[PDB]
Order: C-alpha cells, then structure tokens, then sequence
C-alpha cells in the first residue's frame, strides 16, 4: 500500500517520506535522500535548511531457502539511516523520530510494505567525532533490518 | 482450495476469554504459542495379517503451550479464583478456571486469515515468579483444551 | 541391477491424496521428510543353543515424520473432519482421517527415480499454531501408514 | 483491569519468615527464583463421547525453586532445628522447618507492584558446601509451600 | 602374535550377500559402520561371599549399526520381499529378509587385513526417504546378525 | 542440457546468456562477461550500450568427502555476479533479473546444469560508493552458490 | 525523577551532575561534559581547575524485540566515562567515585532514570600511556551499560 | 544474626578422619565439593481439603559428592580395608569403611567461618584409575553420611 | 603415609593376561581407562530413628571401561574363543573369556607408582568394526572384574 | 610404492610426476616444480613451453597424539598446487586434471604413498586477477590435505 | 593486611615490595615501579644497578553482577609485570621469583590483600627480541589476574 | 635427569644438545642456539659449517589452577625450533630429526626433564620464501608444547 517499492533502500525512503509533519519532533520536516544523491563536500544540510537523512544498504542481503519447494527465499535485508544536522540535539530528536516512524510496520504482514517485518535493530551516536572548534555536522544513525518471503519463479 | 502459505509468527493476535461472559481476560507479551489438537489412537492387529486391521481415535484434547514475558495480574487472579471468580489467594475447591482461547493470524501474503479457537483450556500449574538475575521475567504455561471450536479462513 | 546413488533432498515431490477419490489434498513447504517401514521382531532362544534359533516379523507399520513451514488449511480441515469430509471444528467421532501419501524423487545423476507410496497414513496429533517470536511458524507431523503400496524406479 | 507488563528480575525483594513469629530469617544473594502454584488435574472420559466430560483439580502445592550465592548460617540452622528452634547438628525428629516466603516486585514501568506470599514452604534437602574451583559457591533449593496466601498489586 | 594397529575407516569394503546364493546385493556410500558381537551375562552371588562366584554367557547376537548416503533400490526391494524374493510393496508375511554381511579392512600400515563376516543380519526397520532441505539424504540401519562366521587376518 | 560446462564460472555465464530477452526488465538484454574479459579503465559499459554483467569465483570451492567409498566429492562452489550501468534504476532491475533468472535451476538433478543446486545466497548494493559529482558506474551484485556430486579417479 | 533525559549520554551526565559534593573523594567536585564539548588540544583540565569527566556512547545500542506484541523494544545502551587529571591519584579516586555513583540506580525500575538498569560493567586504566617527561593528563575510564523497555508506535 | 555472605570455593579446607581415632586420612586436590543434608518428605492429603494437611520428614542422610585430581593411595587402601583396617586388595566382608568428613571455610569478607562436619560417610564405589589421553587423571566420589555433627560459625 | 599426588594419564601402562598362564594378550592404543571397584550398599532405617541405623556392603564387582584406537586380533580371538582357547568365529558355549588386567602408573613427581590389578575381567560385548568416515576407528569396552588383587605403591 | 618420499611436498610432486601423459587433458604434460625452484620475475611458463605446476606447504602440519602408548602421531599435512599458463582454459583443464590425479590415492592405506589419505579439499580460481591489457599468466590452484600415522621412537 | 590498596596496580606493587630479600634469587632486590614512573629512553636499569619491575593494568577490569541484591560486583582485574635487565638469566630468575612471590596470596580471602584471589595466569618471554650486537635489555613478563567482591552502596 | 633446567627454552636446548651424533641424519651434528645468540645479518650458518637450530618461546605460557588446594599450577609452555641451512634437503632432514629427538620424552614422568610431557605439536615449511636467484638460507621449523605441575609455595 504505502510503498510497494522494488528495493529495500527505496522502501525505507518511502516510509520516511510518508511520515506526517506532526510526527517529526523538530519544527521543519527532514529531507530524505539516497546516500548517493549528494557529493561528499556538499553532504549534510546548509544553515537555514531542514536536516537531511541519508539511506543506503551497508551489508549483504541474505537469501535463505524456505523449504524443499523452492517457491520463495526467506530474504533478510539490512539498511542504515544517517541523520545529519548542525544541532547536536536535533540529531538526537531525529534518532528518536526515525525509530518511532519505523516502529510502525514492525509486523506488517505485507499490508503497507512488501515485507513481513521492518524493524530498527540498533542505533549509533557519532557526536563524539565532530571537532568542537569548527561548525560541522553532528551525525547519528539508525540500523534497520527487513524480512520477507521473496518469489523464485522456480515452479512458474 | 486455498493455497498453502508461510506464516510470520508475530502476526498472530492471541486472546483469552471468560466462558461465562465471552469477556476478555487481559494477557500479553507472548514469545512462543503452540496449539496441538490430539487424540489417542488404538490399532487392531490379529493372527490373520501382519498389517493393521483397523485404527480408531479417542480421548480428544488440545495441547496448549505458551511462553510469555508480560505478567498479567488478572490472568493469575482468574486462575486462582476458579470459574466465574477472582482470588488473591489459593482456593480450596475442585473446579479449575476454564479459559476460552482464540488466536487470529494473517498469512504471509494475506492470502488467508487463520482463526483458531479452543474451548475450556485449563492449566495444571501457573508460574507467578520466574526471575533470573540480569534478565526480564519469562513464564511458561502448559495446558489442555476440550476441543477446537473453530479453524477457518476468516478473511473477507 | 541398478547402481546405488546419492539423492538431493529438495528433488522430492511429496503429495497427499484422499483415498476415497485419489484426489489431491493441498500440502507444501516441507523441510524434513522421514519414511520408515518397520516391523516388530521376535527372536527364538532356548537351552539348546546360545545362538538365535529363529527370527520372525509382525506388527507392520510405516512411520512417517514430516517437518513443514507452509500452513495448509485444507489439510487441517481434512484431519478434523475424518474420512470423506472436511470440518471447521473437532469432531466427536472415532474414525481418524486416512491420507494416501506419495513422494517422487530422482537420484543425484537421474540414474533412477524412486517413487515411495504409503497407504492410510494417520496422524495422532496435528499442530495448528506453532509460533515463535521473530520467526515463521514451523510444524511437525508424526504419524503411521498401514503399508508401502509402491517402491520402484519410475524413470522412463 | 491492570494492563499486563514486563518485570525486571532484580527488582524483586525475596524474604523468609518464621511462621511462629512473622520474624525475618536472614537470606540473601538470589540468582534465580521460580514460584509455581500447581494442582493435579483429573479428566473424565467415557464411551459416550471422545471429548473430555469433566475436569477437576486436587493436591494443591506451590513449587519453589531458588538459586542463590550468599550463604546464610541462620537459614541453615533454622532448617536443621525444625519448627521454632535452631540447631548446629542434624535433628532426629519428624517435623521439617516451615518457612513463610514473600517476594515483592515492582513492574517494569511501575504500573503495578505484585506481592507473592507463600505459606509453610519446606525443603526436602538443604545445600551446605557447594564448592567449585576458581568460583564462588552457589546453592540450589527445591521445596514446596502449602498455598499462596497473597497475590495482589501492593502499589499505592 | 600380530601387533595391534590403527585402522583408517575409509579402507573398509562392506558388502551384503543373499544367503541363498552367496550373490552380492548392491549397497554403497557408508559413513558409519559399527559391528558388535554381544552376549547377555548372568552372575552368581550367594550369602557365602561378597565376590562373584560364577559368570556365564547367553543370547548371542551381533549388533550392526550402519549410516549411509547412497540409496540402494535393490537393498530396499530385498528387505521388502523377504528371503529369496524382491517386492515393490510391503509383504504380509512373517519371514524377515536375512543378509549375510562382510567387511574387509586393511591395517593403517598394511600389517594385517581383518575380515569380519556376520550371518543372517536382519533389520527391524528400513528408512526409505530421509530428506532434509539443502542436504543429500542420509540413512540409518540398526539390525542383528546371528553370529560372526569369520574374524581373521586375510593377508597372504 | 543448457550448459554442460567444465567449470562453474562458465556454467553461470552460460545460464545468464541462455535467458530469453523477455526475462530482462530493461529494453536491452545485458552483455555477460568473465571479470577478466575487460581491462579496469574500460570496465563497465559506455553510454549508448547495454549494461554489463561480470562473473567470477571470489572464494575457495569446497571438496568434502561424500562417503567411505571415495567415489564422489560433495562439491560446493561460490560465484559473484556484478551488474554495472550508469543508471541506478537499471542496476537495481538487473539485480532483480539475475536473482529471478538464477532462481530457475534451484534444484536440478543435473537436468539443465551439471549441478544439484544453483542458488542466489545473497545480494549486495554498492550504489553509495559512486561519487555523485561525476558521471560514473553504479554497481550491484548477486552472490551465487552451486552444489553437486563430483567424480573421482579412485575406482575408475 | 533525577534525569528524565531524552538519550543515554545526557541521562548519565544528569546522574553524574546530580551527585552530592560529599560523594566525591577529592576536595573539589569534578566537571562533567560530553566528549564533544571541548576541542582536542583543550581537552582535559588545566592546572588550578577541577578534574573533567567526558561522557559519550562508544558502540551501537541494541533494539531487541521483547515479544510478538511489538509493543516495546528491550533496548540495551553503552557508555564510556573518561576521567582526566594531572594527578595519577585523582583519576584513580575518580574511577572509584564514578563506580560508586553509577552503582546507585543498579536496579532502578524507572524511579530515578528512564531505565530498568544503569550499571558499570568494566573499568580501564590508561596511566601507562602518559609520557613521563612532560606534565600531561592521566586518563582512566568506566564502561557503563544501560537497559530498559523502550516504546514503539506499532499499536498506537 | 550473622549477615549472609559470598564464599570463595578455594578457601575451603576438606579433611577425612578415621572415626576410630579421629586421626587424619590423607586426601587432597579437590575440584568440586557438594554436601547436602536431605530427608524424605511425606505429605498428607485427604478428601477434606485440596491443601496439604501435614508434612513430615524421615530417612535422613547427608549426600556427599566430590571431584578431585590428586590420587591418595591411603584413602583407597582404607576404603578397601573397611573399618579399622587397610588392604592392598578387595576384602570379602560386609562392613564399608566409614570416614568422618570435615570442611572448614571462611566467608568472602572473613565475616564468619563455616565448619561443616559429617559423620560416617560411606562411598558405594571408588575410582582407582581414571585416565584420559593428554590429561591428568580426575576422580569422582558419590557417597552419604549418617548426619551433620556440626554446622556453626567457627570464627573467634 | 605417602603424600597424595597428581597423575599424568599417559604414564599408565595397561596390560591383559590369560589367567590360565599369566601370559600376555596383546592390547594397545588406549585413549580412556576407568577402573572402579564397587559394592551394593544396603541401609537400615526403622521407626526408632530418622537417622541411618546400619550400612552394609555386598555384590562386589570392579567396573572396567576402556576406549582404545588400535585393533587387536589376539584380544578379539581370545574373546570369541572363551577360557583357554582362541576362535575365528562365535562360539556356542556358556563360558566368557576372563582376562586378568593390570595398570601400572608413576605419579606426576615419581612420588609413587600406582599398580592396579583386577582379576577375571569379562566383557559382555566386543566392538569388531567401528568405522566413521574421514577418521581412524575407535573402540569402547565396558566390562567387570571379580576383585582388585593388587593396589599398592610398586616404587623401589 | 610410487613415492616413499620423506616429506609431503616431495610426495605430491612424485604423484603428479607419476601421472601418465594420457591423464593430462592438454597436448603437453605440465612441468612440476617446488614453488622455490624459480625466481619471481621468471615464475610461470614462457610461450611455446608446457604449463607449470608449483607445489609447496602453505600452513602448519598438525601432530596430534594418536593414543597414550605414544608410538605414533596422527599427522595432518597441508599443500597447495598452483597451475600457471597463458591460456585461461588450460589452467581450468589443469585444475580438473590435478583434482583427478590426486583423487587416486584417496584412501591409500600406505600402499602407494607414505600416507593413509591424500585428498584435494578445495580449489581456487584467480583468473580475475590477470590484467586484460597485458599478456600474463592465469593462475588457479588445488588445496590438498594429507594424513597418516607418523612414528615417534618413544618406545624404540 | 599487607596492602589494603585502593587499586590493583598499587596492590601488586605493595605485594612485590613486601617480599623479603631472601625470596629474590639474585644478590640485589629488584626495584618495583608503575610503568609510567620512567621515560621510555631511560626505561629499564642502567649498569651497576638492580633490575627493574614495571607494573600496570593492560586490559579492562570486568564488573559482573553477583546477585539480584545488587550489593556487590564480582570484580576481575588484570595486570602485567615486566622484568628488565641486561642479564638474560637474571630476567629468567625474576620471572620465576615474581611467580613464586605472587603465588602466595593465591586464595587469600581478604586477609592480606583486598581480594579473594591474586594469581599468575601466564608468563611471557621476549628475549628473542633483544638485538644481539648491542647491549640492551632482555625483557620477560608475568600476567596476573585478581578477583574479589566489590561493594556498590546500592542498598546503603 | 638430562636437563634439570630453570626454563623451557634452556630445557629444549639441553634436549637437542644431549642427542647422540648417530641420531642426526646429516654428516655433521647441528649447532643449537637461543634465537637471540646471533645478530640478524649473521643469523643462519656460513658455508662449510654445520646447520643451526634456533630455539625460543613464541607465545604465552599458561598457568592454570590444578585444584582448590593451590599446591601447583598446571603449566603449559610453547616453543619453536627453526632449522637454518643452504641445503633444502638438510632442513627437511633436520625437521625429521628434531621431531625424532623431541618425540622421546613424550610422556616423561619428570624422569629426564622437569615436565610430564614434551611434545612436537606441529611443523612448518618456509622453503617457498627463499628467493631462487641468491644463495640465501632455507628455513623450516618444529612447534613444541611442554606441560607439567609447577609448585606455588602457597602452603609452604
């Protein structure tokens, strides 16, 4: 329903884009992007602009045999969402927000998404990396896993 | 006929009801649920043949196994109280509390919605405390129901 | 003679049929299948000798053990209803549903194709719900057939 | 009704009391605590139905399992001495020491505070020395109480 | 005497023969093979001494355990058929198929070559199908031979 | 039938080349290559050309013993297929195509392929690597395992 | 009560800042900071200033599923606290103090903090790293883990 | 009362004595030591009540289990010899050797010193040789004493 | 008496002898060796006392368990042949072969040399073949001796 | 017989050199060398010359205790054989050939070789590494393991 | 007590400093230091001076929960002691001596130290590192672990 | 005893030096050295000189607790012996020789050495590393473990 996307990265983008303005904690709704939408020097928001979320798949999607039939793979997919902002508290709110948003659909039986399960499974703080002299982006992230039965056409 | 399909465990909604009312008894936080209709079988063999002459079924019961991790005070007080009552202490009476049980589970593609309903489930023993240091409490119920009252596709 | 050969498990096409019709009962998604013809053995020993004097076989059955991952609503309703009828609830009657079973399996080189057929398989108990959190449901059948009706190479 | 909730194990305060006084018996350092009210169940079946006709309960007890890691001389000497006495040696008498037990446990959110109280817990065997090289001693108690005297929310 | 020596398992040539012919029955792909002559022992003790007065042996048999991974259609049809016959179906008769068994095995150094030969091995049960998803099939036989007909160094 | 190739890399190239034009999502059927067919500075397609698939074996093939006979190895082979294009949508489509192509042949009895099993076992996204500033190839891949019984010279 | 903080880093800062002056071993109460509050060349105290504690989250927080309800995550969080001073004795005293402070709240079921559990799980000495010629900071640390039931949007 | 406390296993000094003398029998190198006073419990239930009416203790023993790794020739020869004698061979007599056992153990803080003394410990079986290739020998005793003669704080 | 000491397993030399001759029977390649003298214990309890009134020993045997990896034709043919003879086939007679057993073992420092000797050891079963693919054969004997004839320090 | 070589590297060189010209797939029989026979800048064949195989031992040979007699080590040895040629198909044929050649001797009970077992255990393709602009060697390899009983002279 | 030190590094220094001159093997008692007492170019002794021992904690101290009470951490601490000298035999004697000193207090239940256990867990030789041309320090070390119960002040 | 050495490195040097000239395969008995006896540029023999063996301890010796008594550590020591020569045949012969020398003493009950066990545990070939142009040394090695009970002086 809400996504029906061909690939997991677009699926998570669609879920984050579908979120009402009221569900984001900050005043301005974040911009959602594929990690490769922006070049590295440009990466992160400018001042006086909404925060940016970058979505990509960081590790190998597993395909497991479900049964001797071979009709479907038990497919397990992995994603990371990175929040970039100049505000060290805004990234923290965005981490909370992303977890909240993607904590809908937790046991979606392929109603909203093409998956049985979309879940936040871990989170990272990287604020310790931002050097204090310069203004520069604070970064935090949500790790997302995603599971469903994926058809093989083995038996037509 | 309806095509066989995989089922995501977390899609299942389990509920308990007082059979006097069909009113819900609050229960939550399941981690395992097994429901198994069973009969005793008896097989006829005679000097006529090495092969089975006949087979028949008797002593119907529905085995119910549940693992869960959210404690319900109502469920415990119902179990103590026996039919049509709640108690804060063990009751010196012969009637076990009989629960109606229902589990409703959408299939992985939404191709059917399995409803399983079991009458008069009783539990010989109830865990009240199940602590292990550095963990949340987890509880196991083993019980037996009289019969399956319903097993159907309840979609549409 | 036919040369013995390895067998890739997944190549096996397991099927069930109603013995009243030879019509198929839909079943799918097997993970384990064990089929074992058996007899009780009685051995004769006397004061004449320490060695076995005679051995004889009796109480023939075929043990059938299946693990599977796709729920079949038809198979469950056939099991409930007994011979020649489906039911949506436990039936208070003495006849277990008898299934004809057939498994067809080419060998690893296609050097032969074993067909195993087992008559009048009955299952003392049927798993309905078998859920564990964060996983697909998985089901185990134990049952027994009256005899092997066919064990042959069906190649060519 | 009170909403069911998770319970953090370590929140539970376990205590033992002499039922002659309601005075505390010093005991500490629990690692596991399992408390399980139980009954024997008898099920009636007769030729006129395959289904269960009646079920009744009898032989109430409360199973108590405790693993613990701090040794108590008082608890051990109370166990030796029998009701209303302490001893430094085994007693040649027929009365086991009866302990009243209470475990008081806030729920994970503080939504309720369940108190479990069990009368006349007796232990068939008492672990004394329980050494294993390079580790602190650990002790296991199995015992049974006569009944649950209290199971209630004691919050507010 | 011949020096005791290590034996590399894979050196062993296991074969089965029809005892009516001494003709070979095709069998292959063994993984485990255990052959164990046994007797029941009876020990005499009386008030006159705490020590064993006598020991005697009775009920000789040879336990045979085989795990194997190549399916033999001939071996299965021989087991079904009984002595001096092959069958494509269970046979309703009291005579189990008796196999003569021989295993010939060199020492790891070639210093001796044990032949173990066992008369009239019978198997109470035969696995036909032993599927596990994503594996080649594996089969277990348990049976009993009447006696060891030969255990000797076969070299030279 | 379709391949009969001497080595797994050529075997999977033969499968991908055997796919009808209708079974690819883009308008132009991709070109299939060994990873070493092209030099690095011109690896991947030019503009106005079909997308390129590169096939190779990234890791060690296993040769496990199948049995004590030594007649066969249980051989497990590993392959990666990389899809290169300038269109991020085309590589995603190609990943979906490669999967649904190589999910035929999932349980061959060496019927089309020389294998028991050719299976996609995982998939990778590397679109996050492509610098957004420059025109440059997007890359995605499929990891494929391949299993079969493989002959030996031992018995000839 | 004492914190009610949005995120674990601020939660532990709030705990360390909430400590009475009497619960610190040195004469002058330390200053608590996020690791990113100070630039690297400025990091650590000056002479004639109180010692500094730097708090951050060094590794991925887990969000494990609690049950099939999807109503809560079993959230596990990770923190490090570094004590910086010119006195090799003062960092040792501070390591003691940090442990004694954060060893309150050990089984706080959401009374003080938003957690079920805040615990030191290890400690580090790095005094061996401080070069002996130069005046320079000694560093020691406490590793802290933090666990609680965290809400979801799934059930509204 | 004495405060309950942890106990470091290795602090325990275990000794055996001949009850004819109170002279020490040399024994050493324990790894595990379990001492468990135990009674049979008999419970009274009648048609008057589902609750336990009475419980009584009888048939006392002290179960003793020891794992040890230094072989004692004296201990073995005492066990062979029976009361008041040593032997180099099995003795054909009905009296088992009875050992007085004492274990003395300071608590973790030195808060108390548990002495446990057990009279007339007998061992049904004695391991003499317990070899495993590439290891030192390790020995297990299971036995039982008549009573605990002393369980007290020994300190001061 | 002699100080208890550790024993390195591999220091032990195990031998078997024909009790008719005191001649050696070739046996080698030991991996595990357990020798355990045992008695049945009977305990007297009466209405006079809850404590054990008497304990007595009877039904003596020496349990012998050996794991070994070098096959011996002499040992096997002795076992088949019964007392005072060897055979190449099972013997239809009532007498098991009785082996005298001796194990001689220096302690870890050479502080003593434990000689254990056991008369009339008999083995109810003999492993002839114990193949597992890709491993050397390994054999397990369980048997029992009549008595310990010698347990002494044989040093000096 | 065929080798009797002092070390595993020479043993496998001897096996590959002993292979008839007819068993190599290409027109010319490969040259077999130690890895250290050639300098790096000259490694691999020149044009018009036959292909080269390089043999060496890449990892530690294990010596394991076979038994507590100490006569023998269970010795496990590791080898790699690298095929070098300019022809991408020739190396593929050579990999097939090396596997075939060394698949004789698979369970050689020290008849041909000084080993119980010489086996290919895996294979590698490195053709992806060869830069496509330059003429340069393609490389593929066979990993080989080798097992036998190796004498210690402990007991002379 | 010999130490009562606030931290493990000072505790082990106090133990090494407490050793009589008679317990050191060399003529001169070694100087004991924290690793950070000396600058690197000056680390180790000069000629005509006693050897130096450097003590520090190389890895994380664990703080495990002891029980549900939360009074105590089971604390495991790690230390290395490095011995530096120009004499390759003096360092060897010092390694022996350090083990022999710190193998007192092995099961000190807080009598001498603040610990339950101070133990050498391993030893390192680094003499292979010292360049043979130059005079320069030989180095050897002792790894020491240190375990005890550490108070939390949770329950005041 | 042949060694009675202070430390494992000197112990194995003493064992290799104690070997008769007849037990080495080459014409000249090798020279045995500590790895640090020679400077790197001069490591290995010159022409017209005997081959050199370099002995050192490459990894940490373990000191495991043997029992609760604490009289001894179960000490496990590790050594490597490198053979250096210009003759590729000589290093192979020396690898054989070193094994044959150090395979005496395999279960020395502290008769020849201060150990229960000195054992070659593996061997390395490094001949592939010697570059073929230059007359540089060939290298091969033996890895040796060594085990015994080591006194603590805990109990004086």
């Amino acid at each position: 329903a809400t996504t029906s996307a061909s690939h997991h990265v677009q699926a998570i983008i669609d879920l984050l884009e579908a979120a009402p303005d009221a569900d984001w904690t900050p005043t301005q709704t974040p911009t959602v992007k594929r990690y490769w939408d922006d070049a590295q020097s440009e990466r992160g928001p400018g001042a006086d602009m909404p925060a940016i979320l970058y979505v990509w798949s960081p590790t190998t999607s597993s395909l497991d045999r479900f049964s001797m039939d071979g009709d479907v793979f038990d497919q397990n997919d992995s994603i990371e969402v990175q929040a970039w902002s100049f505000d060290e508290t805004e990234v923290e709110q965005l981490q909370g927000d992303i977890v909240q948003i993607l904590s809908e659909y937790l046991d979606d039986n392929e109603v909203q998404t093409p998956y049985s399960d979309v879940a936040p499974t871990g989170t990272n703080d990287f604020r310790e990396q931002t050097p204090a002299r310069t203004t520069g982006h604070y970064i935090m992230s949500v790790e997302v896993e995603t599971r469903g039965l994926s058809e093989t056409a083995k038996n037509a | 006929a309806t095509s066989p399909e995989g089922i995501w465990s977390n899609s299942g909604a389990l509920t308990f009801e007082d059979p006097a009312d069909d009113s819900e008894i609050l229960f939550a936080g399941v981690r395992d649920v097994t429901i198994t209709p069973a009969y005793e079988h008896a097989e006829l063999y005679t000097i006529d043949s090495t092969f089975r002459d006949e087979v028949k079924r008797y002593e119907h019961n529905v085995n119910v196994e549940i693992t869960y991790a959210k404690f319900s005070l109502e469920f415990a007080q119902e179990w103590l109280g026996g039919p049509g009552a709640t108690a804060t202490a063990s009751q010196d009476d012969s009637d076990p509390m009989k629960f109606n049980l229902e589990n409703v589970t959408p299939s992985a593609s939404g191709g059917f919605e399995r409803t399983t309903a079991v009458e008069n489930v009783v539990f010989p023993e109830l865990p009240l405390d199940s602590a292990t240091y550095g963990e949340y409490e987890e509880y196991s119920l083993t019980g037996s129901g009289r019969s399956v009252t319903n097993l159907a596709d309840t979609s549409g």
